């Protein structure tokens, strides 16, 4: 995650075990309970989604669902890309470039990049964005997920 | 095991069949556009009679939500 | 591993016995399955060549896999020093010495000389390469695994 | 138990038998060069006579995913 | 032992109760199992002389064992006093003595004693020396109680 | 299961009745005025019929700590 320092600054720092071992506990416990949200909310709390993929990808069983999510993912980022266009021109020297729904998906943007973009000014909030289509990802396997 | 060796059972419900399907395929290693003509292919092929009856009935389009709640009773 | 200071500096301090544990953990409970690979990546944040080997010596069980392994470590690491031939004349005094498949590995460099290449400028990602190696072992392992 | 005792059953599957193999090659402490003698000669002289006949078919310059797949249905 | 503090200077710690029960675990477990000896070494990063014979004398079990290993800590000790003399004259008033098997064991030797030569500059590594008789004792361990 | 599957049984206590009905009120996503007229409306009706007597007993207007004082003999 990207967190203030003692300094007064905003640098990454890495998840600690005993809050993976906590986020697997939680999937093993409570599968698609609705706490499994707000409880997702807290632990994500200043995450990248570089950690968003690593919490995701470090799942075991409910292999329906973890694909239904990637899914949503997916159709999620395309929307993104579809409803916010590239800009015009060229690239200019003293900038950094728009994410696409992939760079917010994690996928075509490295940690230094997820972190120019979060901690710029004005900042960008890819991991809220993110957010978002997993909790809406949750909703779906929630609603189907009900006997 | 391999994944043409998945095959839902005769009294087997599809829900616990896709999770042994995404799971073996989990396992496989193949570009994506393989993954995915083996995604609308081998899953129903390999799905038992009666299900396959309904899945027939979906048509092309279809996707896992819809056929997940497709086969519920069978 | 090698990890940054609050003076804002990268110096090494040693990897955790609860995180060496739930390294041994993992490896007890999930033996061969996939969420071992990201796992893994997770628990290998920063982490030297030195302590990559440290990890894969504490195992215990699954000795044909480890040998499999070892045998991809150095089938890699020979990969390594073909592709990438020693340089030309005499090393520098002024410079520090280019490595070879084997202080990738871990085997022929010392700690100091692991830290010299990973925090000097630029710097060298010798973890990486050894990850890949590790990933790619690992993918090997996974499909011959499976049943 | 010494590694010249180390040997594989009749009805033992081949990948039971190099775990083994491997885990008492572990507490050896030789050169490799002698180690890498054990490994050439000793795995497949013990190995049982179904197996072995495999073996012998692989011919020499074979690797352990390739014989662990050659004997597995054994 | 002996630790870097953030001030920038090598100062003495404690050892922690949890990795102490850690090394108590391993023994336990894995009794004379290899990977007790990768365990053992990072669990003695940066350890005195005196922390090896707190590890040492709070097992329970193994006696015979831990005689032999004892045993060949006095052989490789009395090795170290035969192979190294003691030197030329009288000690210097600017200096400080130079160390005998039983100041490696820890035995002849006070902590701060134990802290001078680790610190001091040139640095003698003692631990490291002792080190390499506790592994030497669990090669002649581990291949006696191979079965 | 949907929210109109929820019905309370001839023996049940109202009670576990009730904390079945907010779960299952807490998987619906609808707007709160749906909700609230999910919650006058639904709970009542597929309350049981001794259960149902004292409700109707009670009239508009009656809040949670009532009902479930309410049907507690039930």
């Amino acid at each position: 995650p990207i967190v203030q320092n003692l300094q007064g600054q905003m640098v990454h720092q890495a998840i600690s075990p005993r809050t993976l071992n906590a986020w697997v506990k939680v999937v093993e416990e409570k599968a698609f309970s609705p706490e499994v949200i707000p409880m997702f909310s807290a632990l994500s709390e200043g995450a990248t989604p570089q950690d968003l993929n690593t919490m995701l990808n470090t799942v075991g069983g409910h292999q329906a669902a973890m694909q239904m999510l990637k899914e949503t993912i997916n159709e999620e980022a395309a929307e993104w890309d579809r409803l916010h266009p590239v800009h015009a021109g060229p690239i200019a020297p003293g900038q950094m470039r728009e994410p696409r729904g992939s760079d917010i998906a994690g996928t075509t943007s490295t940690l230094q990049e997820q972190i120019g973009w979060m901690t710029h000014n004005p900042p960008i909030p890819v991991g809220e964005i993110y957010k978002r289509w997993i909790i809406l990802g949750l909703n779906k396997i929630v609603r189907m997920y009900s006997p | 095991t391999s994944i043409l060796d998945i095959r839902q059972g005769p009294k087997e419900p599809f829900r616990d069949y896709v999770d042994r399907f995404y799971k073996t395929l989990r396992a496989e290693q193949a570009s994506q556009e393989v993954k995915n003509w083996m995604t609308e292919t081998l899953l129903v092929q390999n799905a038992n009679p009666d299900c396959k009856t309904i899945l027939k009935a979906l048509g092309p389009g279809a996707t896992l939500e819809e056929m997940m709640t497709a086969c519920q009773g069978v």
